[PDB]
């Protein structure tokens, strides 16, 4: 019908018009590395971790934002894609603090896992690191802003899902920061979710702080009784 | 005879910007007697297709720096209306170091720009023109507003704009000190009241632009020449410069030259002739020359070995591995610290990044720190190649082309002046051990 | 390099070095280490339980 | 015909509100603005 | 080097949400004129000019000014905070009556911009971030101002002063102190972007209208 045929690593698949490269790769069961893309938030394209090579194209495209074109051949494991991921991980880790033993994200960190899976194993960064002051946005969400990778997921969630425009970015370039710019409590009935969507330990649970690590926990799938939504 | 080979000597009878030096009335009356606002109604009545054709025949390429063919790019808005208004945006940011052409066009020939806006909007089918000017150009913006006011009073714009039947508005919006707002999508975002952060493409502005409506972003120089090309014709404009390098060009010659200035010249003029004729040559003679940045800070620099025989057009400078850029020549003689100049450019780019995307926001600051250490000699030779790779990672992996403009000067310095870097490192090690 | 009885060390200031990362508890092949942690009164990341079962330990 | 004189001295007499005053003056000749159909994107 | 300015706001007795700020009625007329340019339903597009207008009346931007702009345009205040902290021409701290901005980028530096910077520093007795105790001057360094051909150049409260020399920069300061205003433009007998002597081109009388017009038009 209106489906168009595209190839992921030389394999044919039929996709709806306007489907992004990331979703087409997901159709064959391949997950493109990401930091800023969330399928329930608006597309940002800022992290640049999802860059992939299209066959017979010199420039890598951002898979999370670029719509697939008919007859395209994505190449998710080519040398160009791997080197793009390695470079982007390198830039992400350049200013990141050596906080894993004290970070609550420790065993649940998308940054850690994607560094292990797609990045290099070494640092060639020989400068000093940037450090930023902490923000206080209430008693529920602990804030350690140095860890922020500037994904902007928190800003998009608060604006679009929660309906609040309290979060934003001040400054520009290296000094750009995520916050409220004033002493404000990000208080809302859906606020705690910004802990889940934040990929790093920049936003963590204050009640949960330091108590457990993810590998020791046992998971019981259950239902909530705090209201009638279930 | 066709296919000329020695370009770079054109008289004042063929210069579009006749009031470049502001020696003549900058107001409407002046422009009118200088040839401005002539047969505008006839041009408007010829229709968008005829106007688009003239731009196409001329071979006009974007003077903002990228050199994309203007006719094809303007033809992207020749679609029928979809219920959304159409807009033309004039890029008057002029943030590139070494570049001062748009400032002079705005302050001394504003009516050329206003008429160019009218004709371009007619070609695109646009409804109004937004002129985004630099915030630091307060007097230039005020002169522009005076020109637009006297054009409105004389019926040259606004309702029916002429005896034409076409309604067109011209608005001037001032930025607030942001070089990134020169990028077309970042400019669009700054017009809409947001941070000047570039968008991802696709969509291109011809599909979703300002206020979400079809938009075309054109450089002030590109827009200004639009009416002269229409009256003179596409064939006349082309008759200058090499193939695919047609027309005239404004050049800003600055740095270590005897008479820094700006001048209109044929496109394919050799660099040496341009420097020694209009700028008075390099202080200390032509043999005192060390390096030249031909197109503003975003382009890689070239050494004296190349500068003596290279032409000043897009393809020629591409073959020299640098690029024409904004045609902003910065000259540095054998008396300057070549590493310090590149380090200052990298510091400018570090201070001008918008911070949206990871490779720019992190790697340009990283390159700034590495380059500041290179200036002293703190580093080791094994870092030079390392620095090269850092630039490669940044280039082509960022949303915006500011990352390219940050990574290209470093690549040029490493490609042409590596031994100076190595000897600086050796000296620092010698007196530090 | 000799491996003997276990000990928990301090910084020269007298502050404990352990920050309750639980890497020792994760790596221990005998599961001899038991750790419980909470924020200290001054907000520090410190342990409230740190046990080693010396008859489980393989040293 | 004198090409040795720089006429451009209008800007010397420009004050802080000159640009905005010209904007207010030009607000009269303007065509009616198009509307998206909302008061705001949050309406 | 590093920016120096902080991108968080901490309340002070002189800068808090209750600091008195309001537009003049004339500024409200100007705000209405500014708002009208943009399409209906896209009123926010006026954040950039109106904010600037506030700074043109007050001198700087207190947090109350940002709140007032946000309330007038019905934009969330954090959006105005983003705009204010992004653009470098917005003053989130008080400045002197005269804001001296000297360009130090590469084309401007190659023509001895450091000489101008040191001359200003020794004339005013302040550094490249400080304000004179009389609260008349504030000196900072800026990137390329687009007046590279006229380098070294300085920008003061919307006036460019170009082709500067140490003696020249000092006199402008003297003229600004004694209650006069100096004429902007080059300070070397140039008054243009022209070559410093000779006028290599644009010497012929300008051509009359319709001179090069093509046939059939
Ligand atoms: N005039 C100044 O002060 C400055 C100029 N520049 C120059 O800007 C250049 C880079 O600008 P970019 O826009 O990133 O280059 P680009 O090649 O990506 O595009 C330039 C123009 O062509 C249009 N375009 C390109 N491909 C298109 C397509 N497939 N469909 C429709 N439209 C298309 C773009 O919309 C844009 O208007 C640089 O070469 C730099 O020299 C940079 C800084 C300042
Ligand atoms: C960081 C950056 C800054 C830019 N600044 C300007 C500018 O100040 N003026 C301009 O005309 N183009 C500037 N450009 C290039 C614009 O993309 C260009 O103007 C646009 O594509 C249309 O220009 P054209 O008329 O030459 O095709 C800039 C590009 C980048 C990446
Ligand atoms: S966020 Fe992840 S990478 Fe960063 S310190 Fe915490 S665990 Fe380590
Ligand atoms: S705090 Fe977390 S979600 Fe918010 S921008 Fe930083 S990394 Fe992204
Ligand atoms: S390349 Fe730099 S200026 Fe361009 S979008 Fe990315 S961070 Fe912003
Ligand atoms: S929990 Fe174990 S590994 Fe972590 S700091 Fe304490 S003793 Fe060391
Ligand atoms: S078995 Fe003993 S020595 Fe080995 S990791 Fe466990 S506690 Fe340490
Ligand atoms: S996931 Fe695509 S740019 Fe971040
Ligand atoms: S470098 Fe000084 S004005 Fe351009
Ligand atoms: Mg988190």
């Amino acid at each position: 019908s209106n489906l168009i045929e595209v190839f992921v690593d030389g394999q044919s698949v039929m996709v709806e018009p306007g489907t992004t490269v990331l979703q087409a790769c997901e159709k064959v069961g391949m997950q493109i590395p990401r930091f800023c893309y969330h399928e329930r938030l608006s597309v940002a394209g800022n992290c640049r971790m999802c860059l992939v090579e299209i066959e017979k194209a010199p420039k890598v495209v951002a898979a999370c934002a670029m719509p697939v074109m008919k007859g395209w051949n994505i190449l998710t494991n080519s040398e160009k894609s791997k080197k793009a991921r390695e470079g982007v991980m390198e830039f992400l880790l350049a200013n990141h603090p050596l906080d894993c033993p004290i970070c609550d994200q420790g065993g649940e960190c998308d940054l850690q896992d994607q560094s292990m899976m797609f990045g290099s194993d070494r640092s060639r960064f020989l400068e000093g690191k940037r450090a930023v002051e902490d923000k206080n946005i209430g008693p529920l969400v602990k804030t350690i802003m140095t860890r922020c990778i500037q994904c902007t997921r928190c800003i998009r969630f608060a604006s679009e899902i929660a309906g609040v425009d309290d979060l934003g970015t001040t400054g520009r370039g290296n000094d750009m920061q995520v916050g409220t710019y004033i002493e404000k409590m990000f208080m809302s009935e859906l606020s705690g979710n910004i802990i889940d969507i934040c990929p790093v330990g920049a936003l963590t649970s204050k009640p949960y702080a330091f108590t457990a690590r993810p590998w020791e926990t046992r998971k019981t799938e259950s239902i909530d009784v705090m209201d009638a939504v279930g | 005879a066709p296919k000329k080979t020695s370009f770079g000597s054109l008289k004042d009878e063929d210069r579009i910007f006749t009031n470049l030096y502001g020696r003549h009335d900058w107001r409407l009356k002046g422009a009118q007697s200088r040839g401005d606002w002539y047969k505008t109604k006839e041009i408007l009545l010829k229709g968008p297709d005829w106007i688009l054709g003239e731009v196409k025949t001329s071979g006009l390429r974007g003077r903002g720096g990228a050199g994309f063919p203007t006719g094809l790019k303007w033809s992207f808005m020749n679609k029928p209306s979809d219920g959304r208004p159409k807009y033309l945006v004039v890029n008057a940011d002029e943030g590139e170091p070494g570049t001062c052409k748009d400032r002079e066009i705005i302050r001394h020939d504003p009516h050329k720009l206003v008429e160019g806006c009218l004709v371009g909007g007619r070609a695109m089918g646009a409804r109004a023109a937004y002129i985004y000017i630099r915030g630091e150009f307060y007097n230039e913006a005020s002169n522009l507003q005076v020109a637009i006011r006297e054009a409105y009073e004389a019926g040259l714009i606004g309702k029916n704009a002429c005896g034409s039947g076409y309604d067109f508005d011209v608005f001037v919006v001032r930025g607030a000190g942001a070089y990134i707002c020169g990028e077309e999508t970042a400019l669009i975002e700054s017009i809409e009241g947001k941070q000047g952060k570039p968008r991802l493409k696709p969509p291109f502005p011809a599909d979703v632009g300002v206020f979400g409506c079809p938009t075309t972003v054109a450089n002030v120089e590109t827009v200004a020449v639009s009416p002269t090309i229409c009256r003179r014709g596409g064939a006349w404009f082309a008759s200058f410069g090499r193939e695919r390098n047609s027309g005239t060009k404004l050049f800003n010659i600055s740095g270590h030259v005897n008479h820094p200035c700006t001048v209109e010249e044929e496109m394919s003029v050799p660099l040496k002739e341009l420097i020694e004729k209009h700028a008075g040559g390099v202080i200390g003679g032509w043999d005192n020359l060390l390096a030249v940045i031909p197109g503003g800070s975003s382009t890689p620099l070239i050494p004296k070995s190349v500068c003596e025989t290279v032409l000043m057009d897009f393809d020629a400078l591409v073959q020299a591995q640098t690029g024409l850029g904004t045609a902003a020549v910065i000259v540095m003689d054998r008396s300057t610290d070549i590493v310090k100049a590149i380090a200052r450019l990298i510091e400018f780019y570090k201070h001008e990044s918008c911070g949206q995307c990871t490779p720019c926001r992190e790697g340009v600051d990283w390159m700034n720190k590495v380059m500041a250490r290179f200036v002293k000699g703190d580093a080791r030779p094994a870092e030079i190649d390392s620095l090269w790779e850092i630039s490669k990672q940044i280039e082509g992996h960022t949303i915006c082309a500011l990352g390219d403009g940050a990574a290209w000067p470093v690549q040029g310095l490493i490609r042409h002046f590596r031994p100076e870097l190595e000897e600086r490192m050796q000296q620092f090690a010698l007196q530090h051990q | 390099r000799f491996r003997g009885e276990h000990a928990l060390r301090r910084y020269p200031s007298g502050e404990e070095r352990c920050i309750a990362c639980k890497l020792c508890e994760a790596v221990c092949p005998a599961q001899a280490i038991t750790i419980e942690a909470e924020p200290r009164a001054d907000g520090s990341r410190r342990t409230t339980r740190y046990d080693i079962d010396m008859t489980k330990c393989i040293y | 015909f004198d090409n040795s004189t720089y006429r451009n001295l209008q800007h010397h007499e420009y004050s802080t509100y000159t640009f905005l005053d010209l904007n207010v003056e030009l607000s009269k000749f303007r065509m009616p603005q198009p509307s998206s159909g909302r008061q705001s994107p949050r309406h | 080097g590093a920016g120096g300015a902080l991108f968080v706001h901490r309340d002070t007795p002189e800068n808090n949400p209750d600091t008195p700020f309001d537009f003049t009625p004339e500024n409200y007329k100007r705000i209405e004129a500014i708002v009208k340019n943009y399409p209906e339903g896209h009123k926010a597009a006026a954040v950039l000019p109106v904010l600037d207008l506030a700074q043109r009346q007050n001198g700087w931007l207190p947090i109350s000014a940002m709140n007032k702009v946000a309330e007038i345009l019905q934009v969330p205040p954090m959006r105005v905070y983003e705009v204010a902290t992004f653009y470098t021409m917005y003053n989130r701290k008080p400045v002197g009556k005269y804001h001296i901005q000297v360009c130090t980028t590469t084309p401007c530096m190659l023509r001895n911009s450091d000489s101008i910077l040191e001359a200003i520093q020794k004339k005013l007795g302040i550094k490249v971030g400080e304000t004179t105790p009389d609260k008349l001057f504030t000196l900072i360094e800026v990137e390329c101002l687009g007046a590279c051909v006229n380098a070294p150049m300085v920008q003061i409260n919307d006036n460019y002063y170009e082709d500067l020399t140490p003696k020249d920069i000092e006199e402008i300061i003297d003229e600004l102190k004694a209650g006069k205003i100096p004429k902007p433009g080059p300070r070397s007998g140039r008054f243009s972007c022209e070559p410093a002597g000779g006028l290599t081109s644009l010497t012929e009388p300008p051509k009359g209208p319709g001179f090069g017009v093509q046939a059939g038009l």
